[PDB]
C-alpha cells in the first residue's frame, strides 16, 4: 500500500535476484522463493498501470487508418480472433504464393533508435544496462509510449494483447511439469532476470534524476514490466538501420499480427524504400488465415520466448553436451584433428527430430571421438590427411566400418542414458494428455517435456539402425567408399 | 533470396549480468 513498503520489497527482490546461481540442485527452491516475493509485490499493486476502455477489436480500425496514413498496406486482409492462435490476419481475397501483400514503412516501427529520441532518451544516455541491451530498451520504450496519451504509436499499443503465455505467466504447478528437463533451467533464468530487472529499474526510476520526466515514475508495476518484456520477446525482429551498416531491434506493426506455420522466411527489409516487406508464404484463398514462418526455432524457444508450443515443428531439437576427456591417452591427437576440422574439443551439439538426427559437425566430432591411433595418424600426416579431414562430416564416406559401429553404439547408449534422467516416460506423458483436462499453459509444459524425450527416443532408434547397418558392412568386409 | 531476412520473435539474450 505504502510507497516505502514497495521500495523495501523491491530492494529485497533485487538482492535476492542478484545473488549468484545456487547450483542446479537448488534452482527449483530459489525459483519458488523468488516467485513468493514477486507475487507479494504483485498483489499489493494494481496490475497494468494503463488500461483501455474498449475491447481489443475495437481498436484495429484505428490501427488500419494510422498504418494507411503512413504508407502501409491495409487492403486484402482483416483481423480475426482465431481460437487456436488468438488474433491473426485473414485473407479477404485470394493471395498467390510469392505475392508481395504486406509492407510497413520504417516510420511506423518502434526501434532502439526511436527509443533514444523519446522521453526515455535521457535515462538511456546514462544507464549502462539500457545501452547494452536493446531488447530491454525496447520494453521501456513500449511502456513509456503506452503511458503517453499523445504518443505516435498509440494506435499500435492499444491493439497489443493484455496477457501472454510466456512462462512468466505460468502458475507454479504448471512450471513444475518441467522438472528434470533441459528447458526448465531457462525458465528459471527468465524469471530471475525479469524480477531482477524490474527491481533494479523500479529503484532507478524513483531516485535517478534522469528519470524525472518519465511517466513511469507515477506508476511502474511488476505487471507492467512482465507485459512489456513479454510483448517484446514474442514480437521483436532484427532489421538494419536506415544506413544499412548496423542492425537493430524493432516492433513491426500490422505485420506482427501474422501467426506462425512451417515454411521459409518470406519477410525482408527493403532498404531503398525503407520498409519491411512480406510475400505470401503459400497460396491463401479468401477466408483463410494468413500465416508466416517465424524462424527455425525449437519448441523450447517457442514456449519460452514466443509464448506457444508448435505441433509438428520440423526444426525441433534437444541439446547434447560432449567432449574429449583430458584423461584419454589420445586426447592430444583427437584435439588436433578436431582443431584442423574447425570443431572444438568440447561443445553443446544438437539432436534433431527430422532426418538426419545429427548434423555434419556432430558426425565429424563423433568419428574423431571414436578413432583409433592409426586412424588419427592418417588424419594428421601425409598428402591425403587434409582430404580425409574434409570428408569427416559426410555420411557417405566413413573413416572405417568399425569407426561407424563404435560412434552409433555410443550415441545410442548416450541418448538412452539421457532418456533415463527424466521424471516421467513417454507413455506416461501421453496418458496425462489423454486422461487429464489441462489448461493451455499446462499442455505447453507437458508437450515440451514429451517432445524432448521423443527426440531422444528417435535418436536411439536411428542409432540402432545405423549400428546394425554398419555392423553388417563390417561382417561382409565390404569395400569402403572412397571420395573422388 | 532475402538480403535482410526478418525473423519474428528472434531470440535475444535477456541476462543483464552475462
Ligand atoms: N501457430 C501458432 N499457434 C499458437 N499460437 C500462435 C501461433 N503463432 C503465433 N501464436 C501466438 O501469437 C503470438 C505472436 S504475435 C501474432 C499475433 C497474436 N496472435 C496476437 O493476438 O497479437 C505468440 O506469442 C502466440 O501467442
Amino acid at each position: 500500500v505504502s510507497p516505502k513498503e514497495i521500495l523495501n520489497l523491491t530492494s529485497e527482490l533485487l538482492q535476492k535476484c542478484s545473488s549468484p546461481a545456487p547450483g542446479p540442485g537448488k534452482e527449483w527452491e530459489e525459483y519458488v522463493q523468488i516467485r513468493t516475493l514477486v507475487e507479494k509485490i504483485r498483489k499489493k499493486q494494481k496490475g497494468l498501470s494503463v488500461t483501455f476502455d474498449g475491447k481489443r477489436e475495437d481498436y484495429f480500425p484505428d490501427l488500419m487508418k494510422w498504418a494507411s496514413e503512413n504508407g502501409a498496406s491495409v487492403e486484402g486482409f482483416e483481423m480475426v480472433n482465431f481460437k487456436e492462435e488468438g488474433f491473426g490476419l485473414r485473407a479477404t481475397r485470394d493471395i498467390k504464393a510469392e505475392e508481395l501483400f504486406l509492407w510497413v514503412p520504417r516510420k511506423l516501427l518502434m526501434t532502439v533508435e526511436s527509443a533514444k529520441n523519446s522521453v526515455l532518451g535521457p535515462l538511456y544516455s546514462q544507464d549502462r544496462i539500457l545501452q547494452a541491451m536493446g531488447n530491454i530498451a525496447l520494453a521501456f520504450h513500449l511502456l513509456c509510449e503506452r503511458a503517453s496519451p499523445n504518443s505516435f504509436w498509440q494506435p499500435y499499443i492499444q491493439t497489443l494483447p493484455s496477457e501472454y503465455d510466456t512462462p512468466l505467466y505460468f502458475e507454479e504447478d504448471e512450471v513444475r511439469y518441467l522438472q528434470s528437463t533441459q528447458a526448465i533451467h531457462d525458465v528459471f533464468s527468465q524469471y530471475k532476470n525479469t524480477a531482477r530487472q524490474y527491481a533494479y529499474f523500479y529503484k532507478v526510476i524513483q531516485t535517478h534524476p534522469h528519470a524525472n520526466k518519465l511517466p513511469l515514475k507515477d506508476s511502474f508495476t511488476y505487471e507492467d514490466y512482465r507485459w512489456a518484456v513479454s510483448s517484446v520477446m514474442t514480437r521483436q525482429a532484427q532489421i538494419p538501420t536506415e544506413d544499412g551498416s548496423r542492425v537493430t531491434l524493432a516492433l513491426i506493426p500490422l505485420w506482427d499480427m501474422c501467426n506462425h506455420t512451417n515454411g521459409l522466411i518470406t519477410t525482408g527489409y527493403n532498404l531503398e524504400d525503407d520498409r519491411c516487406e512480406c510475400v505470401a508464404l503459400q497460396d491463401f484463398r479468401a477466408g483463410e488465415q494468413i500465416y508466416i514462418f517465424y524462424g527455425t526455432r525449437s519448441n523450447a524457444e517457442f514456449v519460452i520466448h514466443s509464448g506457444f508450443f508448435f505441433d509438428n515443428n520440423s526444426h525441433d531439437r534437444v541439446k547434447i553436451k560432449l567432449g574429449v576427456s583430458k584423461s584419454d591417452r589420445l586426447y592430444a591427437m583427437k584435439a588436433e584433428v578436431l582443431a584442423r576440422a574447425g570443431i572444438p574439443t568440447s561443445s553443446v551439439f544438437a539432436l534433431h527430430f527430422t532426418e538426419p538426427p545429427i548434423s555434419a559437425q556432430l558426425l565429424a566430432f563423433l568419428r574423431v571421438f571414436c578413432m583409433t591411433e592409426e586412424e588419427l595418424k592418417e588424419h594428421l600426416l601425409g598428402d591425403s590427411a587434409i582430404d580425409r579431414i574434409f570428408t569427416l562430416g559426410n555420411s557417405e564416406f566413413p573413416v572405417s566400418w568399425d569407426n561407424e559401429v563404435k560412434l552409433w553404439t555410443f550415441l545410442e547408449d548416450r541418448a538412452s542414458l539421457l532418456l533415463k534422467t527424466y521424471k516421467t516416460t513417454i507413455e506416461e506423458d501421453k496418458s496425462v494428455l489423454k486422461n487429464h483436462d489441462l489448461s493451455v499453459r499446462a499442455k505447453m509444459a507437458i508437450k515440451l517435456r514429451l517432445g524432448e524425450k521423443e527426440i531422444l527416443e528417435k535418436a536411439v532408434k536411428s542409432a540402432a539402425v545405423n549400428r546394425e547397418y554398419y555392423r553388417q558392412q563390417m561382417e561382409e568386409k565390404a569395400p569402403l567408399p572412397k571420395y573422388e | 533470396t532475402l538480403k535482410y531476412p526478418i525473423e519474428k520473435g528472434i531470440v535475444t539474450n535477456w541476462d543483464d549480468m552475462e
